[PDB]
């Protein structure tokens, strides 16, 4: 018979914090995996802080107004639940800080690139900025007054990328990753581009490896080890999430 | 005979499948632990076969060469439950037991206690080279060339080759070892003082 | 090949067998003779991270004789059974050298070898990884198959066995 | 060679990485090996002085591309691996010094003989730097806090040492020696961690 | 056999590839014909080739293996296959009488890599029987040479016709057969009498020498454990006490260790040795 | 430095529940927070949904997030409800799916480990089924689903592998293994590509 889901749908056409949370999360576990750094979520994380601000102070009113039925579950629940996203935040930006000391020099010598096409104003936060600074600039003074003092000019630079073998450290572009094909982060599968639907009726991703000149389908709702730079450009769109 | 042998054996098998302390299966990891680094056996403490089920710590205390290799056969059953996928050629496991029972002394020993389990202590004041014990014997007949089997338990009642061709007469012991097929283990004798 | 990976900075410093091409003036400073130079046709032992610019700035200066850890009697030894060989006595960075061979000189042979002896020895170590010791109140297989392992696959172990140690410590917690 | 004592010097560096590594006994950094160090620096000196030495003699005297070319390349070389080497060795030094600050910013702040002055100026301006972290816009958590997740708001804990009485946010606990509380994970954390309270 | 005649055939092809080794047969035999046709001279070269575990695994793995872990039915299909190229190839020339009776068959030699295979005399347990490996150590004994019967011709001097007959012993011939009670058969089938006919006969040279351990070798606290070796033919007189050595052969078993009635629970085990290639 | 060696690029099986931790379940409510017609503090939550929190009525099954669900069964003012695939029949229909499919795992939900876990040590008292018989079918999972991922191991190449249907905690702990042998057989091949 025909199908009348047409206009069942029709007559059913007439930011939110668990939104905001589930996007944390997501950041969070890329960033884990991920070998480089991760662009930083401005909005999300500046929503996130305004949160747990305005979350703090409605638990210390109530805790106030307390302080004068016997409820305590709902304040308990509140107090973990709070516990737990400043734990998360906190491990993200941990993570991220020991990225960005991992590679500091690249960060660098990004910023110093008028050909590059990202800058740390967009790929750092503004504490992320300063702790970078700071770091490099102790950590050069550190290094240049117990090593480099002792050593000539054409072996003082501390990112000299011309001598035997280059010195500043590069992220791991081809670095295994585990990945998830989440699929088009819509619902609406044919709405979405790059989906080449497979054999066997399931939509399906495409990615090239160049190393191997080798084609891969990804299918949807499966699991893969991929090249962190095969994946990169679908992991940005999250058309797929890092286990 | 069977009937009784195949329920030893199935209980010693949920003994060693279905025993646990406090939220791990102590015999199942430890088996699979054990084969994982290719060490076919299996240390069995004998407080916990007590505390299973104390009918099977009795069998066992009873008669022991005669139901350690049901053990044995019940343990390499296990490891092909729990390390081969299914749809062999693995080792009859080796049973190894812990007791905490009083040592009996050197001395004491005597004829009771025989084909009884004792634990007792000693200075070890030799040991042997390897011997060459059977366990898989690839066996032929002389005439008529009827080649079977013989599976060996290494635990002595108190087994020889067929005095039968077993399938023209062949005569009393027509039997030959083929060595290259046979299975062998390896064993040692001590002296304890 | 990070600068600052001190298991690449050790694989480096490795004396390598490599003889000369030219009739060098003023050299050896350490070799044997400071203020004598080094004669042409000469063969000498040079640490890595030197002998691999001499072998290609310049005809190069030094030409890189193939060592005896490449030999075919270690090849042979590779291809004959990977998992029972003690690679930590023919070289404690085995692994890394060989890439670093692989990648000076191409050899698409080497690496076809080097490659399928890693996949045939991490199967074992992760055999020897995964399997914990339970306390009924290490293996001996284990703790002399931990013998035969370079500084690399030490690490590989290592982390392998930390992870599936915490693993089982929490479902059992 | 020359690089010799830059091969002693990473040798050491790899041992104090894998006795770090060591589980969790925060172990202190070995004393800086200033010896190996002074040596090392003054092998630098020596061929950077040959180089100086090898130029002039260049200019003045009659010497071909080819010599002139190929002892400076070689003295840069092995200039450049006594670099590396140092390099190593200083930056495994100052990551398990920020692994101790990171730590240690709710343990204690502490022999500290074992550092240069460097190194110690270095981590008493990143102890600084951290607290300038946690300072800024990421206040409202706290930066320093276990990396440990959660699990679990009220716990048990048994005082360790005595310390009399210590205020909290809103009562305050007596830590009587061997007397056990029960209260939320969030208000004992730093005590546990200091060593003050034992149980999870 | 097919799976006999399949192993040889592999075989074939396996020295068909490396020419080496059928130019080694081909020196071995111009050099025997030389010797024999120019005197005080007895250097006569032995029918063996050494041929390296290398080449054979290159070429077919599964035959390697095969040599490698059960050697009793992997190295006779070899040597039948060496024997047949070395008379295929041979320069066929006039027979001495002697040769067409005397069997003369091509043993093996392995060299090369191998691996688990490599032990040492403590170190060979029951799990290496039937296995082809390689022990080193100190040759301690020497037993005194002596020739073993294999094979005797006889004539029956009523049908001017010559009847052999061949024996097999456990430690010559590596597949298990029905030992033969070494007794020449004095009658013939029809009622004949028959006189043995050596120089016709084949013997082969027969040695068991000891190997033990090295003692630098041995683990703290025990003296060193020696193993048996029965080197045949060539392999005779090539060590003397006191030789550093590396003994390539399959270990293997003989006896019925008890499982003779007359043992029932006597724990003895069974004889273990290694037959040298 | 500021993350700890062995959180370099995994997370620790405590992550991982707090992971799983996050997740809806269904519970019978032993209170009941819905405000009559005829005061109360709200939960009023920032990091999920509320709604079903001050709707709570006595045996009345609900929907709430695992951590929650878990805070309440530590007093007795909830059960939490086994979901449907930890039930005796559904571990021996995965179990049976398992030794009848040699090379593909089973549809077990990425979670079934931690929760199973979390809820036998949290909730052992909510089991339509004997636990001591889901402890056994779960162990037997596993030992299977181990079975076939060191067969799979055999697999390593360079390109890439498809773990299809693995859980979270299997594939996190498998990570340090398989994530740094194929990084060298990818540098190992690369390497040999220099032209
Ligand atoms: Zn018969």
């Amino acid at each position: 018979d025909i199908n009348i889901d047409d206009i069942l749908a029709e007559l059913d056409k007439e930011v939110s914090p668990q939104q905001d949370f589930s996007d944390l999360m997501k950041s969070w576990k890329n960033e884990r995996c991920s070998p480089e750094l991760l662009p930083y979520p401005h909005q999300l994380m500046k929503r996130l802080l305004n949160r747990i601000s305005m979350q703090s102070q409605l638990i210390e009113n109530i805790s106030m107004g307390f302080l004068d039925n016997e409820s305590k579950l709902p304040l308990l629940c509140m107090e973990t639940e709070l516990e737990r996203l400043k734990f998360v935040i906190r491990s993200y930006i941990r993570c991220r800080l020991s990225k960005i000391d991992k590679f500091s020099l690249y960060l660098r010598q990004l910023n110093e690139d008028e050909n590059s096409l990202i800058s740390l104003t967009d790929l750092l936060s503004k504490d992320e900025i300063k702790y970078h600074d700071t770091h490099s600039l102790i950590w050069l003074k550190l290094v240049n007054d117990s090593i480099l003092k002792y050593m000539p000019e054409e072996l003082q630079a501390i990112n000299d990328t011309e001598g035997s073998v280059n010195m500043i450290d590069e992220p791991d572009w081809n670095k295994f990753v585990f990945i998830h094909v989440n699929g088009p982060p819509d619902g609406k599968w044919n709405e979405d581009p790059l989906l080449q639907e497979n054999e066997f009726g399931k939509p399906c991703y495409t990615v090239t490896i160049p190393d191997l000149k080798e084609e891969v389908e990804l299918t949807i709702g499966s699991i893969y080890v991929m090249r962190y730079e095969v994946i990169r450009d679908l992991l940005r769109d999250d058309k797929v999430a890092l286990i | 005979n069977d009937d009784d042998n195949t329920e030893i054996i199935k209980s010693f098998k949920n003994f060693i499948l279905e025993f646990r302390l406090d939220s791990q299966f102590i015999y199942r990891d430890q088996l699979r632990n054990n084969i994982l680094v290719k060490n076919y056996s299996l240390t069995v403490n004998m407080e916990h076969l007590i505390g299973y089920n104390e009918d099977i710590y009795k069998k066992l205390s009873d008669e022991p060469s005669d139901i350690i290799p049901l053990f044995e056969t019940a343990i390499t059953q296990v490891a092909k439950r729990i390390s081969i996928l299914s749809r062999n050629s693995l080792p009859t496991f080796q049973l190894i037991l812990n007791s905490n029972a009083n040592q009996i002394p050197l001395r004491d020993l005597d004829s009771e206690h025989v084909s009884k389990i004792v634990r007792l202590s000693g200075i070890i004041i030799s040991t042997s080279v390897l011997s060459s014990r059977a366990t898989y014997l690839s066996i032929m007949c002389r005439n008529c060339r009827h080649t079977t089997s013989i599976t060996i338990n290494n635990f002595n009642s108190i087994v020889s080759l067929p005095r039968s061709c077993l399938s023209k007469n062949c005569g009393p012991d027509p039997y030959i070892i083929i060595h290259e097929s046979s299975k062998f283990i390896d064993q040692q004798f001590l002296k304890l003082q | 090949m990070g600068y600052y990976d001190i298991d690449d900075v050790l694989a480096d410093g490795t004396e390598f067998p490599c003889k000369f091409q030219y009739d060098i003036p003023g050299l050896g400073y350490l070799e044997n003779n400071p203020g004598r130079p080094i004669t042409k046709n000469t063969k000498l032992s040079l640490p890595l991270w030197l002998a691999r610019i001499l072998a290609i700035v310049g005809v190069p200066f030094v030409e890189l004789l193939p060592p005896d850890m490449f030999s075919t009697k270690v090849m042979n030894a590779i291809k004959t059974d990977p998992v029972a060989l003690d690679l930590h006595s023919i070289n404690s960075h085995f692994f890394s050298l060989a890439i670093k061979w692989i990648m000076l000189f191409s050899e698409k042979e080497l690496a076809n070898v080097v490659s399928e002896l890693l996949l045939q020895r991490a199967q074992e170590l992760n055999h020897h990884a995964s399997s914990l010791s339970i306390d009924l109140n290490t293996n001996i297989a284990t703790s002399t198959f931990l013998l035969k392992l370079e500084e690399m696959e030490k690490e590989i172990y290592k982390k392998s066995h930390e992870s599936y140690k915490d693993t089982k410590r929490w479902m059992f917690k | 060679m020359y690089g010799d004592l830059g091969n002693k010097l990473v040798l050491e560096a790899k041992r104090t990485k894998q006795l770090y590594a060591r589980s969790n006994q925060d172990v202190n950094l070995p004393m800086y090996h200033e010896d190996i160090i002074r040596n090392i620096l003054k092998e630098v000196s020596n061929l950077r002085k040959n180089t100086e030495y090898l130029k002039e003699q260049q200019q003045l005297g009659m010497l071909d591309d080819k010599v002139a070319k190929c002892q400076y390349f070689v003295t840069l070389l092995c200039m450049e691996r006594n670099k590396r080497c140092l390099l190593a060795y200083q930056r495994l030094r100052t990551d398990i010094l920020d692994s101790m600050a990171w730590n240690n910013n709710g343990l204690d702040l502490m022999d500290t003989n074992n550092l240069s002055h460097q190194e110690q100026e270095y981590l008493k301006e990143y102890c600084d730097l951290i607290t300038d972290l946690k300072s800024g816009d990421l206040v409202d958590i706290d930066l320093s806090g276990s990396l440990v997740p959660p699990s679990d708001v009220f716990i048990d804990v048994r005082v360790l040492k005595d310390a009399g009485e210590i205020q909290t946010e809103y009562g305050v606990f007596n830590l009587i020696k061997d007397s056990q509380f029960f209260v939320r994970q969030s208000d004992v954390e730093r005590l546990i961690q200091q060593g003050y309270l034992q149980k999870i | 056999d097919a799976v006999f005649g399949d192993r040889v055939r592999r075989f074939q092809e396996f020295l068909d590839t490396f020419t080496s080794y059928r130019d080694s047969v081909r020196s071995i035999q111009v050099y025997n014909s030389n010797n024999a046709a120019n005197s005080t001279s007895l250097n006569i070269l032995p029918h063996r080739i050494i041929i390296s575990l290398d080449d054979l695994r290159e070429f077919d793995r599964s035959f390697w293996s095969g040599i490698l872990v059960e050697p009793a039915y992997f190295i006779p299909p070899a040597e039948k296959a060496l024997t047949d190229l070395a008379d295929s190839m041979d320069d066929v020339p006039h027979p001495n009488a002697s040769a067409v009776s005397s069997r003369h068959p091509w043993k093996l030699s392995f060299k090369g890599s191998f691996g688990a295979h490599a032990l040492s005399p403590r170190t060979l347990t029951a799990q290496h029987l039937n296995k082809l490996v390689s022990v080193e150590g100190i040759v301690t004994k020497t037993s005194l040479v002596r020739p073993k019967l294999i094979r005797s011709v006889h004539y029956a001097a009523k049908t001017g016709r010559f009847h052999y007959r061949d024996y097999t012993d456990a430690t010559t011939t590596l597949t298990t057969r029905i030992p033969t009670p070494a007794i020449y058969p004095t009658e013939d089938t029809e009622g004949n009498k028959l006189t043995t006919e050596y120089g016709y006969s084949t013997f082969i040279d027969h040695q068991r020498i000891t190997v033990q351990e090295m003692p630098e070798m041995a683990p703290a606290g025990q003296l060193p454990r020696s193993i048996d070796v029965i080197l045949d033919d060539d392999l005779v007189d090539k060590t003397k006490p006191g030789d550093r050595v590396n003994v390539v052969g399959v270990f293997k078993s003989l006896g019925a260790g008890g499982m003779n009635q007359s043992n029932s629970n006597t724990l003895i085990g069974f004889k273990t040795l290694i037959l040298g290639n | 430095m500021s993350l700890p060696a062995h959180l370099q690029q995994t997370f620790s099986p405590e992550e991982i529940q707090f992971i799983v931790e996050n997740e809806p379940i269904k519970i019978f409510p032993r209170i009941t927070t819905r405000q009559k017609i005829r005061n109360h503090t709200r939960w009023q939550l920032i990091t999920t949904d509320d709604k079903a929190l001050n709707n709570m009525v006595a045996m009345r099954s609900t929907e709430v997030v695992l951590w929650i669900a878990l805070l309440l069964k530590q007093q007795s003012k909830c059960s939490i409800v086994a979901p449907q695939w930890l039930t005796t029949k559904e571990l021996d229909r995965k179990i049976q799916y398992e030794k009848t499919h040699p090379d593909r795992f089973s549809e077990l939900p990425w979670n079934w480990l931690v929760l199973a876990r979390i809820l036998f040590n949290k909730a052992k008292d909510d089991f339509h089924d004997p636990i001591h018989e889901l402890r056994g079918k779960i162990q037997d999972l596993r030992e299977i689903r181990q079975i076939k991922v060191l067969k799979g191991l055999k697999y390593l190449n360079e390109s890439h592998l498809q773990l299809d249907n693995l859980s979270l905690l299997e594939i996190n702990e498998l990570r340090p293994f398989i994530t740094e042998i194929m990084d060298k057989l990818r540098e190992i091949h690369t390497a040999s590509l220099t032209a």
